[PDB]
RNA sequence: CCGGGCACUCUAACGGGACUGCCCGCGAAAGCGGGAGGAAGGAGGGGACGACGUCUGGUCAGCAUGGCCCUUACGGCCUGGGCGACACACGUGCUACAAUGCCCACUACAAAGCGAUGCCACCCGGCAACGGGGAGCUAAUCGCAAAAAGGUGGGCCCAGUUCGGAUUGGGGUCUGCAACCCGACCCCAUGAAGCCGGAAUCGCUAGUAAUCGCGGAUCAGCCAUGCCGCGGUGAAUACG
């Protein structure tokens, strides 16, 4: 009935479920349209479905949670990158070769005592 | 609503000016608001060093009682 | 409900898988152990006794929560977990 | 003044506000931890001891 | 911006409300 | 003149025109506005006649404003600075009032430094 | 980079055009990171070089940056007390940021309202020969030449 | 939301995994370049850890401690002041000088934590601070709680301005015995400098800088723009 696939990129949380067909996108309740308006970086994890021409192959429904809006787009990145490869597990080529697999440990970094954000170091005569 | 007035001079005030409206009370009280009984009299105040005196008027009497003896002293700088 | 709290969780995870395994032995039928998200305090300390705010170090308290739940009560269930092994330092708590 | 200060904590006076948190085996009034009763100085060299149940030096 | 309290932006960064931002 | 304490502001609207008064801000304004019936977009020379000295005769009636409030103001110094009272005492002095530094900064209630 | 050569990043292509070199002038037209405020002023502007001279957004933009980027430039070097400028030809890399630069700057200074107006103007103009990145890009070529008697002063 | 279910998401314990281990290139060896598979390769990102020592570095004012000195005072309590003074001088910073902006409505998407004479749901009264009433939580199940930016679509139109929030006047609240000296929070009005900064100088190499909001500690309250954290959007460049 599905194709599932488990997307998260810092601190993000986009759970994918690649039921196929026509083409329209849910995610949390509405079109992917109404939710990411605005977003130029939100066209998207619809991208993974441009390595295998699938547009036409797969509607979608997603759930979502964390982070924040550009950052959870890269999540349904790794999550749709991923109910491809579960699919067809024939894939894969023509997804990590075009590298919408793997899974981006870019985290914001723990704020050091001393340096006033991470590094920006404090200024000295 | 809610007027501090400490009460222990307020006591002397409503007993001094009652039984005979002299002056000179001493206090350590600048925490005090002036209420419009101590309105003629006067009131030496303590800076912290010295007990300056105040001729209580009209002109101020919702004011309290340690702006009219300031602590600090200055003249100038030069 | 057997709110099991602690500050050391090797410790703590052998005492409820204790009254996990000798309540399913005793009655029925344990839920297996659930682990809430750790409630941390942390105490960030200037190292030195004077000035130096330049240099200080991070040291947290860690007190990890844990539930587990008697689905069929029954008697000698809290005749066998009425008296139980310890540790020294692990925390109780009774319900249904 | 110092010692006849820190019993002065101890003794409740006049007011609500007028209480604060010196210390223990410190006399130390700054940097005073409720939760440990313990004095950023009297905290730390206990916690390298180990003196305070299950307080660990952090890192992550 | 956020230090002229009569407006949105200054209760914020601030922590406080209002009229020119309410609850 | 044109309007209240005798200023004057075309060419904008008419709400922030009130504004440019003394003794009207951003809220008495749409305040005046309401108990008129002038709706602030209005570009001031465009408001006909009527529905500004309907404007005059509510704000030219309610409050104070120019000339005065300049003076009902200063008798709030006139008296603080004759009375006690340290507040006027450093009205006196050129000093800040509401209990700021001055060992350092400072410098609207003095001026640039010297 | 004492050490090593210093990556090179490549960018991502721009979901749009598909392309490195929008993604390189966005970034440039970026500021406080607000990536999404970046990319409007662009196709806010890219429909700028649409309306006014009916073309294409594309290729106007593509043709703005090789007419403000530099292939000779002057960096002062010292040689016995003297602070001779170098001619050297300035790398293709460097071209790019080069390029792209100017072109946020001298757009930013224009006298227009709004921000893309101006990106629009800019870009059209350079292609067309008189921009203010384009006067810079001449600036920097025409100061080197000036100076080939520093040519063996290259290294 | 009920049933119902652990597959998820999440939680938090124990495990697995990377080893230049496999190939290609070169090298006497070690080792470097490049390849594949791989979630991640060549310390994968950060933390913690910082050698014999140096600076007669710093703290007798956290604490202890040799000695000197004071023992109706250099002890101690107390009321009030000072630690906040201001002709000036320098450091760290905050908010700016606007339109890649401000303003107003409305609409989304975090993380870390903290919550009993506490966090206060929700109504009622107040332009509000707040003030009543009042529900629930020993807290992944109640509460702080709003994230903000952003997105939508309207206001402003280059104005020392709907830029910028200093200053002062007045009326107010809350904490507290007590806000003259000296508190924050609110409402109205006053709306100064400042149109991007001389000589000089600081920070930072990737999720870093920039920008944005949130917590916590100490704390009655608070003069936090500080500090310790948290995550949101997310670059520039590196010949040498």
């Amino acid at each position: 009935e599905q194709y599932y696939g488990t997307g998260r990129r810092k601190e993000a949380v986009a759970r994918v479920f690649l039921r196929p067909g026509n083409g329209k996108v849910t995610v949390n309740g509405q079109d992917f349209n109404e939710y990411f308006q605005g977003l130029v970086r939100a066209v998207a994890a619809l991208e993974p479905l441009r390595a295998v021409d699938a547009l036409g192959r797969f509607d979608a429904y997603i759930t979502v949670r964390g982070g924040g809006k550009s950052g959870q787009i890269d999540a349904i990145k790794l999550g749709i990158a991923r109910a491809l490869v579960q699919y067809n597990p024939d894939y894969r080529a023509k997804l990590k070769p075009l590298g919408f697999l793997t899974r981006d440990a870019r985290v914001v970094e723990r704020k050091k005592y001393g340096k006033h954000k991470a590094r920006r170091a404090p200024q000295y005569s | 609503k809610g007027v501090f007035v400490d009460d222990h001079l307020l006591e002397k005030v409503l007993e001094l000016n009652a039984k005979g409206e002299k002056r000179l009370i001493k206090t350590w009280s600048r925490r005090s608001t002036i209420v419009p009984e101590m309105v003629g009299h006067t009131i030496a105040v303590y800076n912290g060093k010295q007990h300056v005196p105040v001729y209580i008027t009209e002109n101020m009497v919702g004011h309290k009682l340690g702006e009219f003896a300031p602590t600090r002293t200055y003249r100038g700088h030069g | 409900r057997i709110k099991l709290r602690g500050f050391d969780h090797k410790t703590l995870d052998a005492s409820a898988q204790k009254i996990v395994e000798a309540a399913r032995r005793s009655g029925a039928q344990v839920s297996g152990p659930i682990p809430l998200p750790t409630r941390v305090r942390r105490f960030t300390v200037i190292r030195g006794p004077f000035k130096h705010k330049d240099s200080r170090e991070h040291f947290e308290l860690r007190t990890h929560n844990r539930l587990v739940d008697i689905l069929n009560p029954n008697r000698k269930t809290i005749e066998q977990l009425m008296t139980l092994d310890l540790p020294t330092g692990v925390e109780i708590e009774i319900k249904t | 003044a110092r010692k006849a200060l820190i019993e002065k904590a101890k003794r409740t006076p006049k007011f609500k506000v007028r209480a604060y948190t010196r210390c223990v085996r410190c006399g130390r009034a700054r940097s005073v931890y409720r939760f440990f009763g313990l004095c950023r100085i009297c905290l730390r060299e206990l916690a390298h001891k180990g003196q305070l149940p299950g307080v660990r030096k952090a890192s992550w | 911006g956020k230090g002229d309290r009569r407006t949105r932006r200054g209760k914020i960064w601030r922590g406080t409300y209002g009229k020119y931002r309410p609850r | 003149a044109r309007i209240a304490g005798v200023e004057i502001p075309r060419n904008k609207r008419v709400d922030v025109a009130l504004t440019y008064i003394y003794g009207i801000g951003k809220a008495r304004a749409k305040e005046a506005l309401e108990k008129t019936g002038i709706n602030p977009a209005t570009r001031v020379k465009d408001l006909t006649e009527a529905e500004v000295v309907r404007l005059r005769e509510y704000v030219e009636n309610t409050w104070k404003l120019e000339g005065e409030l300049r003076a009902e103001v200063a008798a709030n110094i006139k008296r603080l600075m004759d009375i006690g009272c340290y507040r006027g005492l450093r009205h006196r002095r050129g000093l800040p009032v509401r209990g700021q530094r001055t060992r350092t900064n400072a410098r609207t209630r003095k001026g640039p430094r010297k | 980079a004492r050490r090593r050569r210093a990556e090179v990043r490549q960018l991502q292509p721009d979901l749009v055009y598909g392309d490195v070199l929008v993604t390189a002038f966005i970034n440039k037209i970026m500021r406080d990171g607000k990536k999404n405020l970046a990319a409007r002023i662009f196709y806010d502007a890219c429909k700028i070089i649409q309306e006014k001279t009916g073309q294409e957004p594309l290729k106007v933009f593509k043709q703005a940056v090789e007419n403000v980027k530099p292939r000779m430039e002057v960096r002062s070097r010292r040689v016995g007390g003297a602070n001779y400028q170098v001619p050297m030809e300035v790398s293709p890399r460097r071209q790019q940021s080069l390029a792209l630069r100017w072109l946020v700057q001298a757009a930013n200074q224009r006298p227009e309202r709004r921000a893309a107006v101006r990106i629009a103007h800019e870009l059209m103009d350079a292609a067309e020969g008189k921009g203010g990145a384009v006067k810079k890009k001449e600036d920097v070529e025409r100061m080197a030449e000036a100076n080939r008697a520093y040519a063996h002063y290259r290294w």
